[PDB]
RNA sequence: GCUCGCCGGAAGACCAAGGGUUCCUGUCCAACGUUAAUCGGGGCAGGGUGAGUCGACCCCUAAGGCGAGGCCGAAAGGCGUAGUCGAUGGGAAACAGGUUAAUAUUCCUGUACUUGGUGUUACUGCGAAGGGGGGACGGAGAAGGCUAUGUUGGCCGGGCGACGGUUGUCCCGGUUUAAGCGUGUAGGCUGGUUUUCCAGGCAAAUCCGGAAAAUCAAGGCUGAGGCGUGAUGACGAGGCACUACGGUGCUGAAGCAACAAAUGCCCUGCUUCCAGGAAAAGCCUCUAAGCAUCAGGUAACAUCAAAUCGUACCCCAAACCGACACGGUGGUCAGGUAGAGAAUACCAAGGCGCUUGAGAGAACUCGGGUGAAGGAACUAGGCAAAAUGGUGCCGUAACUUCGGGAGAAGGCACGCUGAUAUGUAGGUGAGGUCCCUCGCGGAUGGAGCUGAAAUCAGUCGAAGAUACCAGCUGGCUGCAACUGUUUAUUAAAAACACAGCACUGUGCAAACACGAAAGUGGACGUAUACGGUGUGACGCCUCCCGGUGCCGGAAGGUUAAUU
RNA sequence: AGGACCGAACCGACUAAUGAAAAAUUAGCGGAUGACUUGUGGCUGGGGGUGAAAGGCCAAUCAAACCGGGAGAUAGCU
């Protein structure tokens, strides 16, 4: 059966990558907001 | 001509063919050609903006000449040939200076008939002219609303326009709809009427062919559930409203045109 | 032309290993550590200058880090750049 | 190690994605492995991934994204021009053999190619952000020419049979060879060459386009395969020396022909259809500003250059997605016998026996086999089983939209041997002989090879479409015309859609829709179009305006802000 | 020629019996040149999307997704 989760590495940098993060206001935030809480990988950035 | 296909298979029954042999069989005139790829009825903020488009054929863009300006160059119809973008049929044309340039191909032409533009031109068909310079009584298509702009009215495979009267710097034509309208005089048209007028003949025949054509299938408010549509809901098959548009608005009858900077153009509105 | 500065930094050491060995034996061709960041002509030139003999080629490739485990804690040891280079015939190298 | 068994259009081989050392070697067996474990994808240590030509990077662009100015917006921000990114598409170049415990078109051996510089001599119009060409393109169908590959014969090597026979029409194995360079064929496309002029190609153009005129019918482009060379080489069945029983070193015959043949190549071709089928760069070409006897261009020759990153291993899976050593997962390769076949059966190459076993042979459960007599009596219901099942030929009703129905129904033949015919019809096609504008040419010729289908005669069986494979059929009737779609995971239908029909709106800055807006879709469309609603192939058809809606009217009544 | 027929791959999911499986199995079943299917990338965002329409689907979640916050909501109830 066909889940949810199908892994590609391109499109996880896409949407979820640093750049990405970076590119907009409310990205920035949560990246952000992770920094303060002590996040080690701020991103899914490998 | 019309051709009733034979029914060897459902689908294929009720097919009717619209057959011109006299078109291009051959690759188009490949400088005129340009790219054109498909919305699916999708606007730039990439919501759907009118339903039931979608899919279909590709597609490559003809690049018609509306506005018709090589005045005084006579040109020669070198072949008539299929436009998907449209209900017409376009002629490419070879002017005597050696440019080529597409045009809707009216109801007479075919190769080797010479056309031209210009106010001296000849009133015959394709030629076009200033609506001051053409007669009154005459059937025109591709008609300019704005001086310059380009052909805007009259386009589709079988329609034409009746100029009905010249009053000053205005005249008024006839539109197909049967809307009279005001239009200024210097405004430009093309003799005689749009070519392909049996294509309102053709049979689709099949679902595949509206597909084809790029066009989904439509969902009537009814068989929809109240949270979707005005005339959804209803335990078997119930319509106790008056009919409406997806948006609630009334659909039998209610007029919707708005525009009162264009009122003063229109002598008589359609019935 | 590189600066001799750069050329010192860049062999990092000799690589032993059977491999290693074969290609001395055979091929004429020795088998270096380098610096991460040095390049083909670089790690050519730094043959040159301070083993003092003739290259007639290099190839490099990168070895990744392997990741390990201390006790319970996990960690991952550095990558770095191997480099073949052969050397010119009847070159025989100390 | 020897037997046995399973897969073999996969349970084999190679990749992408994804993983990220799982690869190889040594070592250990606490934990992990559904048991044991000396073993492991487990632990620990060490080793392992070699590129000018493969891929990325790089040049070019699609959908789309970002977007200087800009337009718009309380703010945040939205849209978008110039631009710049974005492959899943376009763009230079490598093949064969050998080698590692583990990499290889990357190392080695041989034989190649590419496109840049730099320098040269030789020549002499070069030059783009611009013009033109090209790249550049659909579906289906049909062949013909080919090859991959396979079969047989020939050849070469070996063999003479654990049991009757087996020196022959006997048995086993091998019989392979690239890119590149030369040749430019089967075939496809197109008329060429020169001269003159011209409101066209944002300017110019010797280019393209268009007009004329002259002259010759061959000109060019493309093109699989074959042939030659590459190759006195490599590889080569197996023989022979050493042996850490893993292997290492030497050596090495023949290496031909015919037939068959792809879904691969010629073919981005041809024919045809309508639903009418990317872009840009690379590439070719034209000039402009320019420069002017300099640079630049092309000409060979020399030299330098090709950086960087990836390269292990798994990849229909025990390594990816599924919590697991548990169903899903795109591409490429496609042997033999039978067969229409990539179905099916048995096999090859190769890979496995699915990480608990041993007994026993109760009930009951699961999955199968057979069953006297009956044959739907079962049951809500013939559910499920049983049955039918192929090719050829004969034959086939109502009704019908004349296409269908129809594989209707129902029947007959079917193996093997011999003869027809020491192998036919056909297919292929060598020598020889003739022609020739000479070649990969054309005629004639028929050797050899291959080879159905039929008829007649015989013959065995209970049975010849013998296994696997492989329609059950007919009659009346509701619904829906039909092919389609649907509740991912209790509903596949009579529900949705549909072609068709009708009403209605909409004259283009269209109606409408998304958007505080700018704008965008509609549409680069224009009433033979687009939107909305209902109905739903086809046939025959299809009173009430009082109510509520909508449309039109505006005489009067009433009526806001305002005053 | 065909939204033509029989039929593997491929896509599905009508009947049947039966955790290895949070929807599978085997045996049969439908489509299989098209309104087909599929890889890669892209776009549409929550009273919003998409929807051949079932209130279907939108990360095993849908008559209003998930995460965090108002928040110790309120609970004449247990």
């Amino acid at each position: 059966m066909k889940r949810t989760f199908q892994p590609s590495v391109l499109k996880r940098n896409r949407s979820h990558g640093f750049r990405a993060r970076m590119a907009t206001k409310n990205g920035r935030q949560v990246l952000a907001r992770r920094r303060a809480k002590g996040r080690a990988r701020l991103t899914v950035s490998k | 001509a019309v051709v009733k296909c034979k029914p060897t298979s459902p689908g294929r029954r009720h097919v009717v063919k619209v057959v011109n042999p006299e078109l291009h069989k051959g690759k188009p005139f490949a400088p005129l050609l340009e790219k054109n790829s498909k919305s699916g009825g999708r606007n730039n903020n990439g919501r759907i903006t009118t339903r039931h488009i979608g899919g279909g054929h590709k597609q490559a863009y003809r690049i018609v000449d509306f506005k018709r300006n090589k005045d005084g160059i006579p040109a020669v119809v070198e072949r008539l040939e299929y436009d998907p973008n449209r209900s017409a049929n376009i002629a490419l044309v070879l002017y005597k200076d050696g440019e080529r340039r597409y045009i809707l191909a009216p109801k007479g032409l075919k190769a080797g008939d010479q056309i031209q533009s210009g106010v001296d031109a000849a009133i015959k068909p394709g030629n076009t002219l200033p609506m001051r310079n053409i007669p009154v009584g005459s059937t025109v298509h591709n008609v300019e609303m704005k001086p310059g702009k380009g052909g805007q009215l009259a386009r589709s495979a079988g329609t034409y326009v009746q100029i009905v009267a010249r009053d000053g710097a205005y005249v008024t034509l006839r539109l197909r709809s049967g809307e009279m309208r005001k239009v200024e005089a210097d405004c430009r048209a093309t003799l005689g009427e749009v070519g392909n007028a049996e294509h309102m003949l053709r049979v689709l025949g099949k679902a595949g062919a509206a597909r084809w054509r790029g066009v989904r299938p439509t969902v009537r408010g009814t068989a929809m559930n109240p949270v979707d549509h005005p005339h959804g809901g209803g335990e078997g098959r119930n319509f106790g409203k008056h009919p409406v548009t997806p948006w609630g608005v009334q659909t039998k009858g209610k007029k919707t045109r708005s525009n009162k900077r264009t009122d003063k153009f229109i002598v008589r509105r359609r019935s | 032309m590189i600066r001799e500065e750069r050329l010192l930094k860049v062999l990092r050491a000799p690589h032993v290993s059977e491999k290693a060995s074969t290609a001395m034996e055979k091929s004429n061709t020795i088998v270096l550590k380098v610096a991460k960041d040095a390049t083909k002509a670089e790690i050519k030139a730094a043959v040159q200058k301070l083993f003092e003999v003739e290259v007639e080629v290099v190839n490099t490739l990168v070895v990744k880090g392997k990741v390990k485990r201390h006790g319970q804690r996990i960690g991952r040891r550095s990558d770095w750049k191997k480099a073949y280079v052969t050397l010119k015939e009847g070159q025989n190298l100390d």
